[PDB]
RNA sequence: AUUACUUUGAAUAAAAUAAGGUGUUUAAAGCAUGAAUAUUCAAGCAUGGGACAAUGC
RNA sequence: UAUCUGGUUGAUCCUGCCAGUAUUAUAUGCUGAUGUUAAAGAUUAAGCCAUGCAUGUGUAAGUAUACUGCGGACGGCUCAUUAUAACAGUAAUAGUUUCUUUGGACAAGGAUAGCUUUGUGAAUGAUAAAGAUAAUACUUGAGACAAUUCAUUCAAGUGAGUUAGGAUGCCACGACAAUUGUAGUAACCAAUGAGAAUUUCUGAUCUAUCAAUCAGUUGGUAGUAUCGAGGACUACCAAGAUUAUAACGGAUAACGAGGAAUUGGGGUUCGACAUCGGAGAGGGAGCUUUACAGAUGGCUACCACUUCUAAGGAAGGCAGCAGGCGCGUAAAUUACCCACUUUCGAAUUGAAGAGGUAGUGACGACACAU
């Protein structure tokens, strides 16, 4: 599959290494999840050495927080605002870390920034800046 | 110091934000513009989370052109056997410069060490520069 | 070698006409030259149907196979030809597959599918084929 | 080129100065697995052709009986020498032969 | 390497192949110690050399010199009992 | 290799296991437990080269199965349990007990342990961790996980352990008025008293150890075994005390 | 102020190189006390000296 | 043993090379009384293979009027690839980490085997469906935290940490077999682990009839991906990186190291092959099981081969041990046994062409009839 070892790269001085053996398994590679919005749906993937890594594909409920007076309650997200990383993740509604999203502030009154990793850890966290 | 397109905000903040500075080990003192700095750097030494390991090497910075990054060169001497005789070689290697030392230059003696790696060819950091003569090319970082 | 009665079907290679090769025997292309059991007649150019089988010469391949006359049967062709019973099908190109008199198959596969007409006229052909059509 | 730190010129002048021999320079140009009927094998068997008898140099006088070989591996053609006296009668047309080499290296 | 037993040589043949300098006092030890062929000549030379050098290599060095008085020691003393 | 490697070959062993070159191709791999690969000696070796009780390795699986070999507070089954520092070793089925120590000439020597002091075993100090909870605990050299430990042990120190209780009884610290055994390389089966220790921020931590007898010889922090607090010894040392003869008593001694 | 040089150590796979010991009847063998066994060229770590040396105020 | 000798001339003195010389490793002619030891399909073909064997396992402790568990990811063979790649010494993981081992409701719900019940094919370790039947196979159930994710805080040993830990708000998996003899399980911490994997520094043959090379290329930001750092990948930004101290490219009849042959000192040649590391199973490519495989005595597709056939189809990878053809100057028996060493297992017993013995054996080494 995608291999992230460093010999299909070049050398720093531009020259082109020159192949010894096949690809080995311990660089492992799986195609990106890009967590988009949806009905709750997360797979269960098998790494290596037996762990379990939840895959998310599509959420909509996600625990946010908000420092200034420590209080955690999850809501749904409306649509996703601005990215940092690539414009296209606005429009697709992707949902990557360091992404600015809009909320409904329906438990937090009675802009949100993703700080987690929805593609591995398998749930949506932010924050309120 | 905040122009790029993502919020750069540093990897340890705290409200009173304060400037975190951590002292460095090996009887390395912290530089005085790194305190009062408005810069951010998420692969400082003193500012950061990135530890110097045992390896330490030095040498002679080469190029300053590279964003945050310069080139150092260590013409060592290699013996060989059979002539009983020294050959000058070289090496360059690609050292991570923090905004630290603004006045780095380009001919600056750099005690440089080894922590993880920053990026393909990058893997060691600044730890303290000396300053030189001139020869009409004051590059800095 | 043939084993039956071959029925009509509407010949759609002249002479001089392309066909590729289903065979494995490192030929790519055998222009075809005659047919074998062609009753002419005046001006009428060699006709080559499905499961004909034919005279042609290769003209692009191996060097052992290059400029020499070879024996081929015609396994698909582009020209669309009527079944008995009401079907009117075509494939998607010509091709031929090295045979010999006896009707011994040259190769060990052949690549797509194979013409029904093309399979029980020489048995040899018919276990090679991965479908028959 | 005698200085303590000059221990790239000697390197680089022997590298240079070691080719020009006719011995070792024919061990590392690629030659002998070429042009050499042999190669690098000890013997080689070969096939008769035709029964050739060659005269000796100026001061000597005779015809020395020889016999050429086409070898089965390289298919080349090579003189060899029938080694004692009278002894062409014992070698025939289309047999195995050996052939190896001579006193003279090569 | 192919075998993990180790293996040795006792006998060198002399670089010289003919001389009449060398090949009577041959048989001045031959006939003399009734020796049935050559090899127990060359035999004992390598036992002479085998210590001759070692004699040699460690009588460059101070008396004072620590792997001298070490194996100096036991090279007299195998040599004395023999 | 695709993963962990499992026959040891006979070369490949350390050569303090006093295994032979022509014996066979193999030698038994020590599984895991409470000490490393090469600072151990299988329990399979020990009952056919130092004891010499069965003629070959099939009989030792007739004796450790029998619930015959007792180490530690416990008793194992397994063949070749890995057996590495001065941990007691009991055979009551004999009557007879040893313990694996080291020697001056780079070995693994057996001191016969009697029933009174076999009852306990000394163990080093690894590391003082503050475990969750805020529960501190220490790491032994055998790998023993402990529980709450004394509060003023070090990282460094020694612990007196009881078997049969499992607690600390008497601790000894690691100072410059103290005496250690080495269990190093060059300096391993030396025995001494710590007079300097220079630290190095670099790498690593360097110590002057004098014997008794005056010898000075440098080793490692990492070599460091205290055996006791002020030149006393708090455990049987082997036949030779440790010390480290210049060899003047070993070539002319073996003439006679 | 570094680096080189030089003296020391530490750690440093076995097999093997030269062997310490050991009458396989000698020897080739073997380790039946395990020589401290010395090994590490090239590099690297700490250290006593700065004559010769390279780096510029 | 720090060693020379014949050869240009009528003769002499030189440079100069040819041949002679001694030794290691290959082949071969002739001869060949023994005892001990011992190499042995690599050079040209990592060419092709008929056949036979080489991975299986049951204690009282899972299920008994085959299922389930572990292993075949070790061992063994070959040297095709490979030129800072691998490898060796060394340093880091404060940038990752398992398997095995060692320390911390007096009982629930089920159907799938064995054996049949009726068979279908010429076969493939070929496959159909009807009846039940157990779990240490699968869910549940409860008898009571732990550890991860995120936002925020108290902040120390440590060469060095807003760090091990603690406290918050909160999400998620959620336990200690409904467990067997007349030991077995879930997780969590640590060691085994100087291990495995990445990575820091130094070190490689010839070539300039190879002088300029690189565009994911050099670095930064942010994300993704992976157990884990990183252009490993993605979007944006700047033009950067190597180079006469030999960059980029080319050849090898190049796997690297420990080492071997030969040496007065210095050196030269070789190393596939005892042991360590690397790579491969006709050729790449894609995946399954699992703690570790890009596994090939596992699977699939393609290219090239091989075997049976009822002409409808089926499997196979001897660069494993013997043995067959070809290749060549060039290389052994289609043997027996787990007794020695060791490994695997449901564990004192069962298995091993690993291993040992026997057989051929003038590659070689030691004593030695006449």
């Amino acid at each position: 599959g995608i291999t992230r070892d460093s010999r299909h790269k070049r050398r720093a001085t531009g020259g082109k290494k020159n192949s010894m053996q096949k690809k080995k398994k311990n660089t492992m590679g799986r195609q990106p999840a890009n967590t988009r919005l949806g009905a709750i749906r997360v797979h269960d993937v098998r790494c290596r050495y037996g762990i379990i890594k939840r895959r998310a594909l599509r959420l909509e409920n996600g625990n946010f927080s908000w420092a200034s007076q420590s209080i955690t309650k999850g809501t749904k997200i409306l649509n996703v605002v601005y990215n940092a990383s690539d414009n296209d993740f606005v429009r697709t509604n992707t949902l990557v870390k360091g992404a600015i999203i809009e909320i409904d502030p329906a438990p937090f009154r009675l802009l949100a920034c993703i700080s987690s990793r929805p593609g591995q850890t398998g749930s949506v966290e932010g924050y309120i800046l | 110091e905040q122009t790029e397109r993502a919020y750069q905000k540093q990897v340890f903040h705290h409200h009173s934000v304060k400037r975190y500075h951590k002292q460095i080990g090996m009887g390395f003192v912290t530089p005085a513009e790194a305190i009062k700095g408005t810069y951010i750097d998420k692969k400082c030494p003193f500012t950061s989370d990135v530890s110097i390991r045992g390896r330490t090497l030095s040498g002679i910075v080469k190029s300053c052109h590279m964003k945050r990054t310069i080139i150092v060169r260590r013409d060592y001497f290699h013996y060989v056997s059979k002539y009983q005789r020294y050959e000058k070689r070289h090496k360059n290697i690609a050292v991570h410069c923090s905004p630290a030392f603004r006045q780095l230059k380009e001919g600056d003696h750099v005690v440089i060490g080894q922590c993880r790696p920053l990026s393909k060819t990058v893997r060691f950091n600044v730890l303290k520069f000396t300053s030189r003569g001139t020869g009409d090319k004051k590059q800095f970082a | 070698g043939r084993q039956g009665n071959k029925f009509r079907v509407t010949c759609g290679l002249n002479n001089a006409s392309t066909v590729n090769c289903a065979d494995n025997t490192g030929a790519k292309t055998l222009t075809i030259i005659s047919v074998k059991g062609f009753h002419g007649r005046l001006n009428r150019l060699p006709r080559a149907g499905c499961g004909d089988m034919v005279v042609a010469t290769c003209k692009k391949g191996k060097p052992e196979y290059r400029k020499k006359m070879h024996t081929a049967v015609i396994i698909r062709q582009r020209r669309t030809w009527r079944r008995k019973d009401g079907v009117t099908l075509y494939f998607e190109d010509n091709a031929a597959v090295i045979v010999n008199m006896k009707g011994e198959m040259k190769g060990s596969a052949i690549t797509g599918p194979v013409s029904k007409e093309s399979a029980d006229l020489w048995p040899k052909i018919s276990s090679n084929a991965p479908t028959i059509v | 080129a005698r200085g303590l730190h000059a221990a790239r010129k000697m390197l680089a002048q022997r590298r240079a100065n070691k080719w020009a021999d006719k011995e070792w320079k024919k061990g590392k140009l690629v030659t002998r697995y070429k042009c050499n009927p042999l190669g690098t094998a000890s013997h080689a068997k070969g096939l008769v052709q035709e029964k050739l008898g060659i005269e000796t140099k100026q001061p000597n006088s005779g015809i020395r009986k020889c016999v050429r070989v086409r070898l089965l591996k390289n298919g080349k053609k090579i003189t060899a020498f029938v080694p004692r006296d009278g002894s062409l009668n014992y070698v025939n047309e289309n047999d195995e032969v050996l052939i190896s080499g001579f006193g003279r290296r090569g | 390497g192919r075998c993990l037993r180790n293996h040795s040589i006792t006998y060198k043949t002399p670089k010289v192949p003919y001389e009449r300098e060398r090949f009577d006092a041959e048989l001045k030890l031959v006939g003399q110690f009734g020796l049935k062929n050559k090899k127990e000549i060359q035999r004992v030379h390598y036992m002479l050399g085998h210590m001759r050098t070692i004699a040699k290599v460690m009588l460059m060095k101070d008396a004072k010199d620590p792997k001298r008085l070490l194996e100096g020691a036991a090279l007299l003393r195998r040599l004395h009992n023999l | 290799a695709r993963g962990p490697r499992h026959h040891l070959k006979r070369l490949n062993a350390p050569h303090h296991w006093m295994l032979s070159k022509l014996g066979g191709t193999f030698a038994p791999k020590p599984s895991h437990g409470p000490h490393g690969m090469k600072e151990c000696l299988p329990l399979i070796l020990i009952l056919r080269n130092r004891l010499n009780y069965a003629l070959n390795g099939r009989e030792v699986t007739m004796i450790v199965k029998n619930r015959t070999i007792k180490i530690d507070g416990k008793i194992r089954t397994d063949t070749r349990y890995p057996v590495g520092f001065m941990d007691v070793l009991s055979i009551p089925r004999t009557k007879e007990n040893f313990r694996l120590m080291y020697n001056t000439k780079r070995r693994f020597c057996l001191v016969p342990l009697t029933a009174e002091q076999a009852k306990f075993k000394l163990c080093k100090i690894e590391k003082r961790v503050l475990g969750t909870g805020a529960i501190p605990y220490i790491v032994t050299h055998d790998g023993r996980t402990i529980r709450y430990p004394h509060p003023e042990l070090q990282a460094n120190d020694t612990i007196k352990l009881n078997l049969e209780t499992g607690k600390i009884v008497d601790f000894v610290k690691f100072d410059i008025g103290n005496t250690a055994m080495m269990i190093g390389g060059n300096g391993m089966g030396r025995v001494g008293v710590i007079v300097k220790r220079e630290v190095h921020p670099g790498s690593f931590e360097i110590v002057h150890i004098k014997d008794a007898k005056g010898n000075t010889f440098t080793t490692r922090l990492n070599n460091v075994f205290v055996i006791g607090k002020g030149t006393e010894t708090l455990v049987n040392l082997p036949l030779d005390k440790g010390i480290k003869k210049p060899l003047l008593q070993q070539v002319n001694e073996t003439i006679k």
